[PDB]
RNA sequence: CGCGACCUCAGAUCAGACGUGGCGACCCGCUGAAUUUAAGCAUAUUAGUCAGCGGAGGAAAAGAAACUAACCAGGAUUCCCUCAGUAACGGCGAGUGAACAGGGAAGAGCCCAGCGCCGAAUCCCCGCCCCGCGGCGGGGCGCGGGAAAUGUGGCGUACGGA
C-alpha cells in the first residue's frame, strides 16, 4: 500500500524534499489565521493512525501555538517570598504545546469533541497542529457502534481533563517503577491515598 | 523538649491531616452491601458457582514465597492447547484465560492440564435449548442433580 | 429626586405598600406568633439602603 | 350555575368563547361593585368567577393543544412545545435502537460463542 | 475637616441596583457589578467567601423549575400518560 | 471585466428567506392583555367624581403595560363610547391612572350611572 | 474573452442539530503561596497544600504491560491489611518517605490504522407506501441529491493473521 511509503516519507524530515515542504507549509500556515479549518488533512496517514476516517462529521482544525516556555504572570519581579520561588523566566509549563493546541480547539468548539492531534510544522515563534474534532451528534457517528462512545456524555471535553494523548503524556501515568507517583487514579489520587489516616473502629 | 529516656520518634502529623481522616464507620454497612451483592450474583447465575471460574495452580515468584501455591489469574494458551480446549470456548464454559502467562516448567504445565481434565469431567454442561439437546451435553439425570458449589471451585490445597 | 426612573419608582412603590401594618384579624387565628409588624420602616430611621 | 370542566369539553369553541366573554363581563361588574362598595356575596362571588375563567381557559387550551399534537403526531418534525419535555441530559442521549446497534464482528462473536449455562459437581 | 464636614458632600451615587443579582452593587463608572460580575457571562463566586456562598445558592431562592424536576424524577419522568378516568 | 475601484469589497451574494419545515412553537400565544384585563376598575374617589361631573371624563385604573391607544380602544370596545383623549399617569401605588376625556355628545354622568359608579 | 470542472475562501433570518450558564460534597487537568517548623534563617518544611482557573459524571480517573521480578517465576485496572515509618531523600539537620511480593473485595475483555483480499461490496439527506409513532425506528419502491479512491464497509491486531 501507499501508506507505508507516505509514512517513512514523513519520517525522513531532514532530506531536501521534506525540508522544502516543511518550509513552504510552515510559511503558508503562518500567513493563515491562528485558528482555522483544514478541509482535508495535511498528514492523512497520521490522521488515520490517530483515528480520523473520511466521513461526514469528522472535522480537522489547523491551529497555531506560540512557541516557548511559560513565564510567571507577576509584576516586574516581585514574587513575595523565599528565594526558591523568585524564578520567573526559566519556568516551564507542565503540559505540552500539543495539548495546549487540543484544549484551545476544544474551547473554541464545545460541540465538537477532540479525538487527538498531530504536528505539521514549526517556526521559531510558532508550532502548528491539526486537531481532529468529531461530532457526537451527527448520524454517521451516532449510528456507528465503533465510535458511539464519543456520543456518550462521559467524554465531554477530554481536552481539559487530559484524556487525549497529548494530555495523557503530560500526566505522567503508566505502569512500573518509573510511575510510582501516579499509582491509583492519578497523581492527585496517589497523594490523597497516601496522605490519609486509616483510623479504624477497633484499631 | 525530650525527657530522661525514650525512643526517638518522627510523628507524621505536620501536615493538615484532620481534613483527610477516613473514618471506618461504613465498615459493617459495607459488609452487608458486599454480602447482598454476592447473594445477588449467586441468584443471578443460578447453576453456576458463586465464586467464579477456576484459577490455576500457581507457583510464587520472589524466593521468600516460592514454596507456597496460589490461585492464579488464568490458564495459559499452551495449557489450553495441550488439554484441547479453545480459548473462546473456555471463557464461555467458565474457565479463566489469560494470554500473558508462559510455561517454562513442564510439571506445572502437566498439573494445569490435569486440572483441566478434571474440570472437564466435573463440568455439567446444560443444553442451549431444553427441548432439543445437542451432542456435547450432559444427561437428564445430571440436569436435576446439578447445583451450585459453595466457596472456591476446586480449592487449591498446598 | 423628582427626576425618577420607572425601575426606581417601582422599587419605591413596592416598599410603600410593604410599609403598612398588620390587620386586626390576623392575631385571632390559632397558631399566631405575630403581635405586630416588625418590619415597619420609617423614612427617618432606615434610609432604604441605596 | 356551577361551571364544571366536564361539560365544557364537549361543547364548541365559539360557545366557550361566548361563556368566557360573559364571565369577563361578570368579573368586571363584580370589580366595579367591589370598588363602589358591594355585598359580601359579590366579594365571595368574584373568586368563583376567577376560577370559572381559569377552568374555561384551561379547557380551551386542552382542546387546542391535544388537537395540535393529533395533527403533528404523524409528521416526523413536530414543534418544540409538542416534543417531549424531559431533562436535557436525557434528551441528549442515544436512541433505543442505537443502544442496540452492535457491530458485525460483535454479532459474530455473540453467535459463535454464547455464554453457556453450566454447573459443577461437588 | 475630613469627617463631619466632609460627609456633607456625599450626594452623587456610584453603585445602583443590579438587574441579575438584585443587590445594590452595580458600579456606574466601571459599568460592572461588584457582587456577581454582570457583564461577565459567569457568576462571580469564590471559595474564600464561604459565607457569601450560602447567601446565594440553589437552596436559597424559589427553585420553581428544580422542585418539579425532583417531582418528575421521583416517578421516573413519565410524559403524556394519563391516569385511569372514572 | 475591468476593476474600476482599487478596493475589493465583498460581492453581493444571494440569500434566501425563512422557509421553515415546522414552526418553533405549536400555537401562537393568545393576547393576555385583553380589553377586560387591561381595565381593572374605575375610581370612586370624591375628587374623581368631581372630575367626572365637571370635566366630562372618566377615571379608570389600568395595568401599567398599556398604551393610550390601548386604553382608548378598550373603552370604545367595552362601554361603546367615543373618546376625545386619554391622559395617563402612574401612581405611587404602581397602577396607571387614566383620565379618559370623552366626546361631548355622550354624558360622563350618564355613562357613570350606566356602569354603576356614583 | 466566454463556458465547464477541481482546490482554497466567503455570504446566508437557508433546511436540520449542538455548545454557552448553574451546582460543585466526591473526581480530572493546570496554576499555586505565605503563616509554621528548623527554638534565628536562606536549602528544606508547611506543600502540589490554601486561594485562583477550566471540565464532567452518578461516580470520575485508571485499565488490559514498551509490567514486576531474577524465583520451581508471577500476570489488566481500582480499594483494604501488611510491606513500613522500611528502602531511600534531607544545612544527612528539622523532618520527608514509596514500591515489589503475600492475604483479600472485585474480576471481563477488546477494537482500529498499517499489512493484504473483495466490481464502494460503505455512509448521510430528501419524495411515496405499510407498521409504530411521549427515547422518530424497520422493510420496500426512486436513470433522486450528496459524502467517499487524498479510502467507507466485511475478514483481520501481536494471544498471530490471511
Ligand atoms: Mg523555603
Ligand atoms: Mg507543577
Ligand atoms: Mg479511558
Ligand atoms: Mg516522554
Ligand atoms: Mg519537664
Ligand atoms: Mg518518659
Ligand atoms: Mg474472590
Ligand atoms: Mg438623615
Ligand atoms: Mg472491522
Ligand atoms: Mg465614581
Ligand atoms: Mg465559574
Ligand atoms: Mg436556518
Ligand atoms: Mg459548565
Ligand atoms: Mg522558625
Ligand atoms: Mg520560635
Ligand atoms: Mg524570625
Ligand atoms: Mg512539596
Ligand atoms: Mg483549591
Ligand atoms: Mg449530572
Ligand atoms: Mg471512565
Ligand atoms: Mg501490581
Ligand atoms: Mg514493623
Ligand atoms: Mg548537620
Ligand atoms: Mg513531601
Ligand atoms: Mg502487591
Ligand atoms: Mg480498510
Ligand atoms: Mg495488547
Ligand atoms: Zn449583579
Amino acid at each position: 500500500g501507499a501508506y507505508k511509503y507516505i509514512q517513512e516519507l514523513w519520517r525522513k524530515k531532514q532530506s531536501d524534499v521534506m525540508r522544502f515542504l516543511l518550509r513552504v507549509r510552515c510559511w503558508q500556515y503562518r500567513q493563515l489565521s491562528a485558528l482555522h479549518r483544514a478541509p482535508r488533512p495535511t498528514r492523512p496517514d497520521k490522521a488515520r493512525r490517530l483515528g480520523y476516517k473520511a466521513k461526514q462529521g469528522y472535522v480537522i482544525y489547523r491551529i497555531r501555538v506560540r512557541r516557548g516556555g511559560r513565564k510567571r504572570p507577576v509584576p516586574k519581579g516581585a514574587t513575595y517570598g523565599k528565594p526558591v520561588h523568585h524564578g520567573v523566566n526559566q519556568l516551564k509549563f507542565a503540559r505540552s504545546l500539543q495539548s495546549v493546541a487540543e484544549e484551545r480547539a476544544g474551547r473554541h468548539c464545545g460541540a465538537l469533541r477532540v479525538l487527538n492531534s498531530y504536528w505539521v510544522g514549526e517556526d521559531s515563534t510558532y508550532k502548528f497542529f491539526e486537531v481532529i474534532l468529531i461530532d457526537p451528534f451527527h448520524k454517521a457517528i451516532r449510528r456507528n457502534p465503533d465510535t458511539q462512545w464519543i456520543t456518550k456524555p462521559v467524554h465531554k471535553h477530554r481536552e481539559m481533563r487530559g484524556l487525549t494523548s497529548a494530555g495523557r503524556k503530560s500526566r505522567g501515568l503508566g505502569k512500573g517503577h518509573k510511575f510510582h507517583h501516579t499509582i491509583g487514579g492519578s497523581r492527585r489520587a496517589a497523594w490523597r491515598r497516601r496522605n490519609t489516616l486509616q483510623l479504624h473502629r477497633y484499631r | 523538649a525530650p525527657s530522661r529516656n525514650g525512643m526517638i520518634l518522627k510523628p507524621h502529623f505536620h501536615k493538615d491531616w484532620q481534613r483527610r481522616v477516613a473514618t471506618w464507620f461504613n465498615q459493617p454497612a459495607r459488609k452487608i452491601r458486599r454480602r447482598k451483592a454476592r447473594q445477588a450474583r449467586a441468584r443471578r447465575i443460578a447453576p453456576r458457582p458463586a465464586a467464579g471460574p477456576i484459577r490455576p495452580i500457581v507457583r510464587c515468584p520472589t524466593v521468600r514465597y516460592h514454596t507456597k501455591v496460589r490461585a492464579g489469574r488464568g490458564f495459559s494458551l499452551e495449557e489450553l492447547r495441550v488439554a484441547g480446549i479453545h480459548k473462546k470456548v473456555a471463557r464461555t464454559i467458565g474457565i479463566s484465560v489469560d494470554p500473558r502467562r508462559r510455561n517454562k516448567s513442564t510439571e506445572s504445565l502437566q498439573a494445569n492440564v490435569q486440572r483441566l481434565k478434571e474440570y472437564r469431567s466435573k463440568l455439567v454442561l446444560f443444553p442451549r435449548k431444553p427441548s432439543a439437546p445437542k451432542k456435547g451435553d450432559s444427561s437428564a439425570e445430571e440436569l436435576k442433580l446439578a447445583t451450585q458449589l459453595t466457596g472456591p471451585v476446586m480449592p487449591i490445597r498446598n | 429626586s423628582s427626576h425618577k426612573t420607572f425601575r426606581i419608582k417601582r422599587f419605591l412603590a413596592k416598599k410603600q405598600k410593604q410599609n403598612r401594618p398588620i390587620p386586626q384579624w390576623i392575631w385571632m387565628k390559632t397558631g399566631n406568633k405575630i403581635r405586630y409588624n416588625s418590619k415597619r420602616r420609617h423614612w427617618r430611621r432606615t434610609k432604604l439602603g441605596l | 350555575a356551577k361551571i364544571k370542566a366536564r361539560d365544557l369539553r364537549g361543547k364548541k369553541k365559539e360557545e366557550l368563547l361566548k361563556q368566557l366573554d360573559d364571565l369577563k363581563v361578570e368579573l368586571s361588574q363584580l370589580r366595579v361593585a367591589k370598588v363602589t362598595g358591594g355585598a359580601a356575596s359579590k366579594l365571595s362571588k368574584i373568586r368563583v368567577v376567577r376560577k370559572s375563567i381559569a377552568r374555561v381557559l384551561t379547557v380551551i387550551n386542552q382542546t387546542q393543544k391535544e388537537n395540535l399534537r393529533k395533527f403533528y403526531k404523524g409528521k416526523k418534525y413536530k414543534p418544540l412545545d409538542l416534543r417531549p419535555k424531559k431533562t436535557r441530559a436525557m434528551r441528549r442521549r442515544l436512541n433505543k435502537h442505537e443502544e442496540s446497534l452492535k457491530t458485525k464482528k460483535q454479532q459474530r462473536k455473540e453467535r459463535l460463542y454464547p455464554l453457556r449455562k453450566y454447573a459443577v459437581k461437588a | 475637616t475630613k469627617g463631619t464636614s466632609s460627609f456633607g458632600k456625599r450626594r452623587n451615587k456610584t453603585h445602583t441596583l443590579c438587574r441579575r443579582c438584585g443587590s445594590k452593587a452595580y458600579h456606574l463608572q466601571k459599568s460592572t457589578c461588584g457582587k456577581c460580575g454582570y457583564p461577565a457571562k459567569r457568576k462571580r463566586k469564590y471559595n474564600w467567601s464561604a459565607k457569601a456562598k450560602r447567601r446565594n445558592t440553589t437552596g436559597t431562592g424559589r427553585m420553581r423549575h428544580l422542585k418539579i424536576v425532583y417531582r418528575r424524577f421521583r416517578h421516573g419522568f413519565r410524559e403524556g400518560t394519563t391516569p385511569k378516568p372514572k | 471585466k475591468i476593476r474600476t475601484s482599487p478596493t475589493f469589497r465583498r460581492p453581493k451574494t444571494l440569500r434566501l428567506r425563512r422557509q421553515p419545515k415546522y414552526p418553533r412553537k405549536s400555537a401562537p400565544r393568545r393576547n393576555k392583555l385583553d380589553h377586560y384585563a387591561i381595565i381593572k376598575f374605575p375610581l370612586t374617589t370624591e375628587s374623581a367624581m368631581k372630575k367626572i361631573e365637571d370635566n366630562n371624563t372618566l377615571v379608570f385604573i389600568v395595568d401599567v403595560k398599556a398604551n393610550k391607544h390601548q386604553i382608548k380602544q378598550a373603552v370604545k370596545k367595552l362601554y361603546d363610547i367615543d373618546v376625545a383623549k386619554v391622559n395617563t399617569l402612574i401612581r405611587p401605588d404602581g397602577e396607571k391612572k387614566a383620565y379618559v376625556r370623552l366626546a361631548p355628545d355622550y354624558d360622563a354622568l350618564d355613562v357613570a350611572n350606566k356602569i354603576g359608579i356614583i
